[PDB]
């Protein structure tokens, strides 16, 4: 229990609707390296997820790339959830696109 | 410009009992080896991953690799008997070297404990880093009497690792070299106001790495231009936000310029409207 985990989450183009697109969530600089991480779809978990092999930067925090394909829409809610043992609760970042 | 390989590896403990070790390889920015421990195999990720280095050979270091990540993990688990250190541990290792056209070769093992460095490879031996709790000198005298290991790592880092890169630099300069240009857009953010605007600057899908991009009012940079960090795509691409926070009226004549090495001196200029 030292560092806690960031959560990033974007797009890999502008967000058309309707339009297929990549949806990313970057998690990083958190310690030590058990972490649980998902994305959400309207709170739901999405299970045709990847992710990449956990990873560290030079100052020895860990980072984590999920991504999934989607088409984005004005209803769908896009999230990110995080779980660590830094935290009480597990965590949620929402992807917003004009953010 | 340099692509040095770093050799990651991440050995969690988390009783006496219970033992995770990965690792991967980079080179440069890109990734191009993966070790699971699911897998007594290292994954090669790209079609010049293996460099000019033989099957035998390759199928070698395969062999040595096991024999190394469980001599590794006893031996932790013996100094953390010896030491008394307290479950669980967190352990890394990066290690590898960059080549450098066309002399020299310098190199790099350095380990840390819990996320703080402790120890590195440093000249024939094994030093300690300067914060290090005292602990770290006693494993330190204990590392540095096994001669053999030494030599063995002063080999990979000194003679094998520069070897092999030369290989890996070779193979895969054509995809190193790769210029992919990125494409911009803009968008409004959260209002940090009333009565203000958010303006948020998006660049997407530029290799490699280093960019630049500031808000500018004509050629003037605006001084308040906060930049994000730069993100992975899982394409290998990058993506960086730049936002400003300022006055709605300000946002009128306000531009987002980018500046990436794949561009060729023609800037991308996106006008706030
Ligand atoms: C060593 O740790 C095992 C649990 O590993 C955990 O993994 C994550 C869940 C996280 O909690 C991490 O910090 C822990 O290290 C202990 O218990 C169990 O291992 C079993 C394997 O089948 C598995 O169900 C779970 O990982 C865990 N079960 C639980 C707690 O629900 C081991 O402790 C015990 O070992 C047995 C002798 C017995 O005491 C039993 O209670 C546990 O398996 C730890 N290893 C040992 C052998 O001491
Ligand atoms: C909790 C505190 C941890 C501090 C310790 C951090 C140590 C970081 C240094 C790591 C260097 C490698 C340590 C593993 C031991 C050897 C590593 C290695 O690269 O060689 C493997 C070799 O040790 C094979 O097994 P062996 O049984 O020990 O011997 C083989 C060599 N002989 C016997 C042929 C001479
Ligand atoms: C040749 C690439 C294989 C790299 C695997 C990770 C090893 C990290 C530990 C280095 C001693
Ligand atoms: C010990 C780092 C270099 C390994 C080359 C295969």
């Amino acid at each position: 229990i030292q560092r806690t985990p960031k959560i990033q989450v974007y797009s890999r183009h502008p967000a058309e609707n309707g339009k297929s697109n990549f949806l990313n969530c970057y998690v990083s600089g958190f310690h030590p390296s058990d972490i649980e991480v998902d994305l959400l779809k309207n709170g739901e978990r999405i299970e045709k997820v990847e992710h990449s092999d956990l990873s560290f930067s030079k100052d020895w925090s860990f980072y984590l790339l999920y991504y999934t394909e989607f088409t984005p829409t004005e209803k769908d809610e896009y999230a990110c959830r995080v779980n660590h043992v830094t935290l009480s609760q597990p965590k949620i970042v929402k992807w917003d696109r004009d953010m | 410009r340099l692509f040095p390989l770093r050799c990651l590896q991440i050995s969690s403990f988390a009783n006496s009992s219970w033992t995770r070790t990965d690792g991967l390889a980079w080179l440069g920015e890109l990734q191009t080896h993966s070790w699971s421990q699911d897998s007594d195999t290292v994954r090669s990720l790209k079609p010049w991953s293996q460099g000019t280095f033989s099957d035998q050979q390759w199928e070698t270091l395969q062999h040595i690799f096991r024999v190394y990540r469980s001599s590794f993990t006893r031996d932790v688990k013996e100094f953390a008997k010896m030491l008394r250190l307290s479950y669980p541990l967190e352990l890394q290792v990066s290690a590898g070297c960059e080549v450098h056209p066309g002399q020299a070769s310098n190199n790099f093992f350095h380990v840390a404990f819990q996320g703080k460095d402790i120890l590195s490879f440093q000249g024939t031996s094994w030093e300690p880093t300067q914060e290090a709790p005292l602990w770290v000198n006693l494993a330190i005298q204990v590392l540095n009497q096994d001669k053999w290991t030494r030599e063995t790592v002063q080999w990979l880092l000194q003679g094998t690792c520069p070897q092999f890169v030369s290989g890996l630099l070779e193979s895969g300069k054509s995809e190193l070299k790769k210029q992919v240009k990125p494409k911009a857009w803009l968008s409004r953010g959260p209002s940090p106001g009333p009565g203000r605007l958010l303006l948020v600057c998006h660049v997407s899908g530029f290799y490699p790495k280093p960019v630049w991009v500031k808000w500018m009012r004509g050629e003037q940079e605006q001084q308040g231009t906060q930049p994000g960090d730069i993100l992975p795509n899982a394409d290998e691409t990058w993506y960086l936000r730049a936002t400003l926070d300022v006055v709605a009226g300000e946002a009128a004549g306000l531009s987002c310029r980018v500046k990436h090495s794949s561009l060729e001196g023609q800037d991308i200029v996106l006008y706030w409207h």
